[PDB]
């Protein structure tokens, strides 16, 4: 399945010039160096999570810092992301940041939870270390930003722990003995996360990579026509479709699911069936080998009739926020506790973050202020408490609330934005704004009100995707076909 | 008579265990901090002041290397030392520094990828102050003194950088001798029959054994012994007997009788 | 797999003498071993068996022949080690094939003479 196929995380590394001038002001060391960690980085995750870091590119700064350069990490990781926004620009489905300033907290590196795939998140920093050390901070840290994170509840609970029990595991604190073995949450977190949507942009094969032309190196690359891999593992997969990098007689693919048995199956066939409604199933083009480009649902559609919006390929409902802030077991309150708590309350119900004066939510809308659930545990699966956990009790319900922190400046307690509170009624700025505060694009569409000619389904590029039996970019030509 | 074992472990945090000298069983005198301590490396114990203080640090970085009383306290009760940043190894030793006339008392912490930490056991603050670093390299593993008529002689060891032996003189060290590292985890000198030999391991080669040579002054090759992952060396003397145990990581720790 | 006259252990080949190359090699090994070696002859791609391995150390030899681009087909070895092993001398084209190659030692071999 989707899971199971082969993903491709494209990360670049921003490098500052500490570690520069303490690698003797070498470019090619610090080139080889690097290669070398994102090397160990992909046999770390190529055992389980069958992910390859694909090294597409790397910045090293020869001549200083460029920004303000601080021992926290935080501070120091909005700089690099708020650098990567403002001037890097090519593809990369990860940006982290080796920090030549070691950081002067207890966390070895920091990185987004969930971050990956996205512009102003999709990445960490790793500070300086040994070249395991950070082997394993940037491993810690790209775990952070596709979601595995060590679950704290679990860990209260003893749900599931540390199988390498003699050193620990690599998502606690780093140890100077290395572990080689990731808990089954780390992998359980990551089909939760891909069956959310998160991580789209990790199924690319890249064409160019900072290697030379290697055989066998699992991936087709300039020079090479085809590639199977080294011929110990091409019997199991692609044994008659490449052989040494070259093509075995009459062929037409090295490997791929939209492949089968080297030869070109047949066309509409489904290479990944959608995760979710957010998601879109891809068809093969019936000429290219690699599965269909990763498509979604574009930022603003919804996951049913009303309730639910797809941001990103992930659905969010009040219920979504409360099971990835709270539990699974912890389901969003009704109606009541949103209108009897944010009306008027000191830490029951606010709009807006303000510990003096806290911001009034009106009745006509109520669904963007206090984030209240149902039967809140003890401790939530991430974040800090800050405080204590807000309770509030015909009908009676168990009403629980929060401030859930990160390691950013947003507060999870509240309801995270796009949250829908009616017909295109979304949260924005902890209050209910429509799409118009959004300025969500409208796709390629041909008639008034509608998305892609009325029937079918624009992507995440902003591009159509007509229904079976539609040729047409807007939707507007029947082409019949077998 | 009262034995207080260090009984450290990466998982459960650590203990501390009371040897009765009747009943000779180990009850857990003191349950140490584990808020703190998660993932111990080493721990180096020392009296000093008839004040018994040990040093403990840990292998994840969280964990900040810090001394303890005998009975056992917090945080930081009396002095914090090195963190936010590597510790890896520790080492008490005893040299005479430029200003104080007398012996000083120090510690060394060796850290990955961090420069090694003297640390003067300073009666004025009563506390290992003046945390500096040693002028020959980075990346220092493992740290052990001892004394060659009068002059200290100590051990700054690299897994595979070559490491170094090195006198002291006063404010800081002076460069003896260095040695190539072929899979030395640890290099540590030892005193039998009077006699001053070092062992440096070998997780890629034999065993080194060498021997203060009297007229050079430089450690020679004395020996090759061959000892599955070596870790560690500890000697004891019985009666007229001596004997030395070389740990084993990856495998049987070996035994040698110094005849 | 691990053979029996090397002292090899679960991760790493510790060969302690072995009368020639070992092409019995696993890809299990990450590093290699090599001291007081028997044969005289460097012999030439002996493993093509697992580019990831990355350490040997050559002691105490006498390689008095060498193969030309000796030991090809490790593109990742970075610790190439030879010590004591007194050599008349070397092929010149001996040093192809390592372009991640850091640390090098070529330690009381005793030579005299080194070619372009």
């Amino acid at each position: 399945n989707v899971e199971e196929e082969t993903k491709y995380i494209e990360l670049m590394i921003v490098n500052d010039h500490l570690m520069f001038k303490k690698h003797r002001l070498s470019v090619v060391h610090t080139n080889t160096y690097a290669k070398s960690v994102v090397n160990m980085a992909d046999l770390i995750y190529k055992d389980q999570l069958k992910t390859r870091i694909v090294l597409v590119a790397m910045e090293t700064w020869a001549t200083d810092n460029k920004f303000a350069i601080s021992e926290n990490p935080l501070i120091t990781l909005r700089e690099f992301m708020k650098y990567r926004r403002d001037f890097i620009k090519e593809k990369s489905d990860a940006v982290h940041l080796f920090s030549g300033s070691q950081f002067e907290s207890s966390r070895s590196g920091a990185a987004y939870i969930g971050g990956i795939c996205s512009l102003l998140k999709g990445g960490g920093v790793n500070e300086f270390g040994k070249t395991d050390l950070m082997a394993v901070t940037l491993a810690q840290s790209l775990a952070h930003n596709i979601g595995i994170i060590s679950d704290k509840r679990k860990l209260a609970s003893g749900e599931c722990k540390c199988e390498d029990t003699w050193s620990g595991c690599i998502m606690g604190d780093t140890g100077y003995y290395l572990p080689k073995k990731f808990t089954q949450c780390n992998i359980e977190e990551y089909h939760d996360f891909l069956n959310s949507g998160g991580g789209a942009c990790l199924f690319n094969k890249p064409s160019k990579l900072l290697d030379p032309p290697e055989c066998g190196n699992g991936f087709i690359e300039t020079g090479e026509e085809c590639d199977c891999g080294t011929p110990a593992e091409c019997v199991l997969e692609g044994a008659e479709c490449c052989k040494k990098c070259t093509l075995t007689q009459d062929s037409q693919c090295s490997d791929g699911l939209c492949c089968k048995k080297c030869k070109f199956q047949p066309m509409g066939t489904v290479c990944r069936e959608a995760v979710n409604d957010c998601d879109i199933r891809e068809t093969c083009s019936g000429n290219s080998s690699q599965c269909a480009p990763n498509i979604h649902k574009m930022d603003g559609y919804s996951c049913d009739g009303v309730q639910g919006i797809c941001f990103g390929g992930r659905c969010k409902t009040r219920d979504r926020q409360c099971k990835y802030i709270w539990g699974q077991k912890v389901t969003a309150s009704d109606k009541y506790c949103y209108e009897k708590l944010n009306i008027e309350g000191t830490e029951k119900g606010n709009c807006g973050k303000d510990k003096d004066t806290w911001i009034q939510c009106n009745k006509r809308d109520v669904l963007c202020g206090y984030l209240l659930c149902t039967n809140i545990g003890n401790i939530p699966r991430l974040g800090e408490l800050d405080g204590e956990i807000t309770s509030t009790l015909g009908r009676t319900l168990n009403c629980s609330g929060g401030h859930v922190k990160l390691e950013e400046d947003v507060d999870l307690g509240y309801v995270e934005d796009g949250t829908p509170c009616g017909p295109q009624m979304m949260c924005l700025e902890h209050r209910c704004l429509p799409v118009a505060s959004f300025n969500f694009s409208t796709c390629l569409s041909s008639k008034e009100g509608t998305i892609c000619s009325g029937n079918g389904v624009c992507s995440n590029e902003l591009k159509c995707v007509c229904n079976r039996h539609w040729i047409g970019s807007d939707c507007n030509t029947y082409f019949p076909h077998n | 008579t009262q034995l207080y074992v260090i009984v450290a472990q990466l998982f459960g945090g650590s203990h501390i265990y009371k040897r009765d000298s009747f009943a000779n069983k180990f009850i857990k005198i003191q349950d140490i901090e584990i808020l703190k301590i998660r993932k111990p490396n080493d721990i180096e114990t020392f009296k000093i002041e008839n004040n018994w203080y040990f040093v403990v640090a840990d292998s994840s970085k969280a964990g900040f290397t810090t001394i303890y009383k005998w009975n056992g306290n917090g945080f930081y009760s009396h002095q914090s030392l090195h963190a936010w940043y590597r510790d890896t190894d520790v080492e008490y030793l005893e040299i005479v520094r430029t200003p104080q006339t007398l012996r000083t008392p120090h510690l060394i912490l060796s850290s990955s990828s961090q420069r090694p930490v003297i640390y003067q056991w300073n009666k004025a603050t009563q506390l290992f102050t003046n945390q500096t670093d040693i002028p020959n390299m980075e990346d220092v593993y493992a740290v052990k003194h001892f004394s060659v008529k009068g002059d200290v002689y100590i051990c700054l060891t690299r897994f595979i950088g070559d490491s170094k032996v090195m006198k002291w003189g006063g404010s800081s060290f002076q460069d003896i001798q260095a040695m190539p590292s072929r899979g030395s985890m640890v290099f540590q000198p030892l005193q039998i029959n009077n006699y001053q030999y070092a062992i440096l391991g070998s997780d890629y080669s034999f065993t080194q054994v060498y021997n203060w040579d009297a007229e050079k002054a430089k450690f020679v090759k004395f020996q090759e012994l061959n000892v599955q992952a070596p870790r560690s060396f500890t000697h004891v003397s019985i009666n007229k007997r001596n004997f030395l145990f070389a740990s084993s990581f990856k495998g049987n720790t070996q035994i040698y009788k110094h005849v | 797999k691990c053979p029996a006259v090397c002292t090899c252990t679960k991760d790493n080949a510790l060969c302690e003498n072995a009368r020639s190359i070992p092409r019995t090699v696993p890809p299990d090994v990450i590093s290699l071993s090599f001291v007081r070696s028997g044969f005289t002859e460097i012999s030439e791609g002996s493993f093509l068996f697992t580019p990831s391995l990355q350490l040997l150390l050559f002691t105490s030899n006498s390689f008095d022949v060498i193969s030309d681009d000796a030991f090809i087909g490790l593109p990742h070895l970075e610790y190439l080690f030879i010590e004591n092993n007194n050599i008349k001398s070397i092929s010149r084209h001996t040093f192809r094939g390592l372009k991640s190659l850091i640390h090098l030692s070529l330690a009381n071999n005793n030579l005299q003479t080194l070619p372009k």
